[PDB]
């Protein structure tokens, strides 16, 4: 599985593949790994459909819990801390094999510069966080391939459209070199999911828009 | 109310007996002025980055509350974030604590509290002042809070001498004057907005004489 | 309301029954002088490096407090550092404890406490004296503290005779004289000697006490 | 990972590299390991790089919590004792592989001589501390290279500026002999971070300054 | 609060007044304990530690509880530190705190009066000490004799006229048995804290050996 | 406070005057327990340990509770140390402490009066010990006899008048039954002895045919 | 280390060596292993010299604690039972290597026959006891050599003096064959310690009497 | 070690050897392993001496405790159940090496037929109990040898004297073939111990009677 | 590292080296290992610094705590007992590798003879203590070398000056044969630390007096 995230001028985009494996066997082809967690954030977890939907569900509950109790949303630093705590609280279960590494994408509505208000935060085994200053990041079994792809393609990111294209291509490159990451299935019509976040909030990118970009990448390579 | 009028009575008399404190909003933030003789016992204190505390009444009781508020604020900042600790939050928790105390404790706490908050560095927001009383009643005040001793002469001397964006030197004189109506013997502090993180600053000795 | 007035009365009378104690600031630190017939039961004690204790009232009650303060001071100095323990801190703790006892307990403590602190070796700071009463009230006194028995007479005598930078011998006489107004033996004497490297508390007794007397 | 600290006349300077690795692979290029913990102290933590921000955050809270409650800052020794207990309370988790060794830099306001008021304290696995009396210290995978560099360079430290420059050079030398320590990246514009502490308090040295220093070292050593 | 506190004080005082009298006095040898006790199995006088003795008056079940708690305290302290670290002052102090807590917290106060006595360690010279602990936790340091239970005033007056410092064992015993007759072998329970013995001072003077000195 | 402890004392003492009488007396072969008990089923007399016996008067459920706690105490002590280390003095002492606590602490005081008796070990020479523990925890050391429950003065006077040291078992049983009548039949009695002549467990009940043939 | 104990007519004697070793290294030459625990008992402990000292002190406290509380001393059987319990408690500690096996010598003041009132009790790892009915016993690394020496010399025991001579000779034999047991050091003047217990109580045997015996044994074999 | 038990007309007899071993070495010659636990029962324990010696003592206390508390002794079935619980409560300690296997002999005073009122119960590691209808049983390192001996000689048991004689011969046979079981020591005068239980209760068989039987068995095989 | 202690007439002297090693690497040159714990005692710890640093501070707090509470200082025996207790408490942590063995030097103000009132107490792994009768003792990696040096030089100890010389020479000898013990560094001016205790109390020996001694030892061996 591979999850990518990148900053574009005015926002951030996060995308993830749809595969699930039980060793060598493909156990799922429709898995959703990227979820909108509140109006300005999205989390992607490299793993099973449930440990991705249950982690995102709990974090979403935690964030909205604070908002209702206090009247205002948590600060982005606050959102990071809460996620870090959740991951750290799963360290005892991560020594068995139940590892879940999240990637957080968000837009800081309180940032000075709206152009660079997109945020990408990655977490390690211990529950340690790092706010990425390089522009892009990826987690999962195909992350090295996706990061190396974005390294060559990032200069082409100028807006939301080009950013989403680079994200989909990175995920394509991940699936091309990693069997645990699923590429776009033109036969069944299953494509990577994506979330785009700007000053107007977090929006699920429609399947049709990704399908158009997938076909363009395929047609560009043959 | 055969036990409440008493429990409340005991507290009010105690508050009445005590000395006076004044908290007012000015141009650079919030100014705390209290009548305090002691060199080392303080009635005015820092709660968090932008939040201040002032109290009137029995020392051991309001110091217990001061400590509990710092305990609360530090725990909250750690769990979430610092920017997330607000004066409203602290006023709310003092209201809930005082109320419980004035319900199931052996005797009610003889205190009157003021929680004040200024804006974060480079932010534009009008200062907030909250008055929390012995029974947990919470009051929100736009301009100023007066606590302890004979409150009415001081409150009336202030309502006549109050301006929106007074200077530090001006607001200090307006406060000292109000206190008489209602360095040593004086505890003075400010929540300084221009400070990057910790607003609280104590105005002591030579620096206090120099402005008047 | 009228019952917290009786609790106040029981404790005050008890303090009145007990022998008087005086604490005063001098040149070399703080001096404690108490009227003590007893040989092994002490009203004056060391709390920490530069902090001393003196009490008046019912023994079993102030000794309990003396122990708790040593317990407090030793724990704080170990969790942070020695230099982090102050008289203000101990006075504060006593006030809190006394108040809780005054309110929660069946019978209030028939005691009056004094916590004193001198400066650290080679440091320049005026001595601090705190009086903590049965109800948890705390007062900061610049020059001297008088507790137990007939306080007004002792206090007035001291007020008239007090000298700020008095010699140890001078201060001892001013104190013993002020104690006679409220009526080397039957006297417990000790100082917080700011001139010692770490532990300032030093008992003055017998031959050493005698020379001081004359 | 390498974190250096040195005393100069009137203060102390602490600097750390930005690299993170997973095995041979470089997992991060912008990790910050040096943090101001109160008005007069800074901590640098080596290993478990993601966690460096977290350890500093808890220590900072403890120091401040005390200061607000008691009305005064803890003594420097008190500050040391608190940090030693935090480290000792993490011995069970360090046996697994989650090891975090801190380096503490501070200025003692209470010290008799202002010029020699700067302090450097290092901690071992067990939570044992040591106040450095030799003028410099370093922790992390490149510490030996950094300490050996400073041993030849320290004599030229006479003020805050030259102290910062010996620190950057020490870090540079460490990156030279240790692949787990990142040297200054002139391409991406990422440089080591630093904190300087004197009588006026702890201040983050601007990226601008560490940058001019690194370029003066690197560009000249190279053809530039 | 007051009548309540007077009522508990009254119950205790009356119970002690109803009990048999006990006398403890210093002598050249050490300490002499003489109590009016018809029983042969139930003891009013006992060993606490090496150089420390115990004597009580009042309700048996209550002072025996206190006797056991003292032996419990002494043995634990001696083991946690060292034997020479256990003193009569320490045990008197702990009885004061126990009785005091009982006086306020418990449903019924203890109808007891306690005496803790200490003697010098072998080969050392230190005047014996006698402590009197009352139902309310009050502790008194006495230098010559202690009288507890029954009609203490008459017994005490006889001793006061009678008592001489550093008396002989025989003289002291007669002075004590005579003072006890003023307030009222089979009847008596006698024991000493013999400062002569190397470690365990406590000894009981019983039967034939007592008849000689009587 | 005082008024209250006097009322608890009165309740317990009245509940004891209502109860049936029990007598415990020392004889030649040890200690004899004789109680007036119509019921076959419930016992006022019991074994506590090897050489220690128990007798009680008052509210059954309350003294059985005490009988059980004593056996519990004795067995634990004998196991933690050794059998020869359990004595009657020890048990009397623990009943004093328990009764005292109940008298002060509990909602109601126990309306009981207990006797703990001890005889010498096999082949040992020691005079029998008898202890009376009352409702308030008062403990008394009696050298000859103990009388509990009911109308004790008449029973005690009769005993005082006819007591003989080291009397025969037949003689002591008649002196006791004679004494009980003063204050008030095999079917009507509960008899037992602490036989100092047995090897370990001294306690032995004298019942039915054996009892009858002895009542003469 | 070796500790021996033997019954003589009218009492019992217990003696022990003075060595302490850290592997092959002699770490102590003046070690006291035999202690009077009450008026009529003495314990000798072999093994870890550390679990030794704190054993006698604690047992002495327990015995005295009972006497003060109850007014009479514990029966000898009671004394054995308390000691056995102490050993049992340390069994877990022993599994590590902190094995401390005590040997108890005593005089039963309540015994029928005063001539055979001496008592020797030994303990095993589990905390099990055994009252020595044979006349002698030994514990420690040289116990076999000491028991075999006493087997041949026990018939010469007729009184306290001959009994102490056999105990000292047994210890001499133990030291002769076992490097962990120390023989009498004539150069430094260090000799085995001993306690003798009879109807008059337990008393420490003075160094001079043991020195006299040691020299006589040395001349006898020279 | 070996402990045997057999039923005779009108009762039961239990006997055990006096040996103790620490590996090969002989640690005891006087050990008593058979104890009267109440008026009608006796237990013999084979296994570690420390748990076994204590074991009879705890059981004796439980039986007596019930009797004083309830006025009547426990039924024979009850006595078995209590012993079974005691053994089961020592299963965790039996995995280390502290195995204690008891053998219970008793006379059921409430049995229909007084001739066959003798009872023998054996226990296994788990705390499981069995009643022997065969009429004889044995436990210990020499049990197989003793059981085989008894099988041949059980016919000759007609009363208590012959029952006791067979029990002693079975123990003789156990010692003859097992070095951990001690045979009768004629030099020191130490013989196996025995308890005989009939309608009149449990009584320790005297030493002289066992010596007479041991001598006769020795004469018979020489 | 090495710590030495020795009795001199009227007092005791304790000295320790300044080295700290991480395997073969010299990690510290100025480590102080000897600390004054009260007016009449000093402790020197060998092993783990983290354990060592803590032990002295805590012990000192413990001694002073008692004194303030009770009004008198603990007896020397009590001081030993408290230290011994602290060491045992650390046993669970000593199995891991956090071994800290303290050496205690003191002056017993309550001793009969003021000339021999100096006291040296050593502790083993288990928390067991021993009071030295030989006059000197050492702990640490160079202890054997130091003890063997003092064995030949102790006859020269006549006062505090000669005892400090022997102590510094013993430490010199330790560093000469043990790389984990630091010798005197002339270039950096770092020398062993020492504490001298007599009837006037414990006091830190000044660096300059130790330095003179080191140069003398160095000149004597060239």
């Amino acid at each position: 599985x591979t999850i990518v995230a990148l900053k574009y001028p005015g926002g951030v985009v996060m995308a993830g593949d749809r595969r699930s494996t039980q060793g060598n066997m493909i156990s799922g082809r429709d898995v959703r790994k990227v979820y909108i967690t509140d109006d300005y954030t999205a989390t992607g977890i490299a793993g099973t459909a449930a440990v991705a939907v249950e982690f995102a569900r709990l974090y979403a509950v935690e964030l909205e819990h604070y908002e209702k109790l206090e009247g205002v949303p948590l600060t982005f630093a606050g959102k990071i801390n809460r996620l870090a705590i959740m991951v750290r609280g799963n360290l005892a279960a991560a020594m068995q094999g139940l590892l879940a590494l999240p990637l957080l994408a968000g837009y800081d509505i309180h940032a000075s510069d709206p152009q660079s208000a997109g945020r990408i935060v990655s977490f390690d085994a211990a529950g340690g966080w790092n706010i990425e200053e390089e522009g892009y990041q990826a987690v999962g079994s195909g992350s090295l391939f996706a990061k190396s792809s974005m390294k060559k393609l990032y200069s082409q990111v100028t807006d939301g459209d080009s950013g989403l294209r680079v994200a989909v291509e990175a995920l394509y490159d991940a699936a091309d070199d990693d069997s645990a990451t699923g590429g776009p299935d033109l036969v069944r019509g299953i494509f990577p999911t994506a979330v785009i976040i700007d000053a107007d909030g977090a929006v699920d990118v429609p399947e049709s828009r990704i399908a158009e970009l997938a076909r363009a990448i395929i047609e560009s390579r043959s | 109310e055969q036990a409440m009028r008493e429990r409340s009575e005991l507290a009010r008399k105690g508050i009445a007996r005590a000395k006076s404190v004044v908290a007012l909003a000015y141009a650079g933030g919030v100014l705390f002025v209290a009548e305090n003789p002691s060199r080392s016992l303080q009635k005015i204190s820092e709660l968090y980055d932008r939040v201040g505390f002032a109290a009137a009444g029995k020392f051991n009781e309001f110091d217990n509350l001061r400590r509990g508020g710092i305990q609360f604020a530090d725990t909250r900042g750690y769990a979430y974030d610092r920017r997330d600790v607000t004066g409203r939050q602290l006023a709310n928790v003092y209201a809930q604590t005082l109320g419980t105390i004035f319900t199931e404790q052996a005797k009610p706490y003889e205190v009157e509290l003021c929680v004040a908050e200024v804006a974060h560095y480079g932010e534009t927001k009008r200062p907030e002042l909250y008055r929390i009383t012995y029974d947990g009643s919470i009051a929100d005040e736009p301009h100023f809070v007066v606590m302890g001793g004979t409150t009415e002469p001081i409150a009336n001397a202030l309502k006549e001498s109050y301006a929106e964006n007074a200077s530090l030197t001006d607001a200090l004189r307006i406060a000292v004057a109000a206190l008489r109506a209602g360095v040593a013997s004086l505890e003075v502090a400010v929540l300084d907005a221009n400070r990057p993180r910790r607003a609280f600053r104590r105005i002591t000795g030579s620096a206090l004489q120099a402005l008047l």
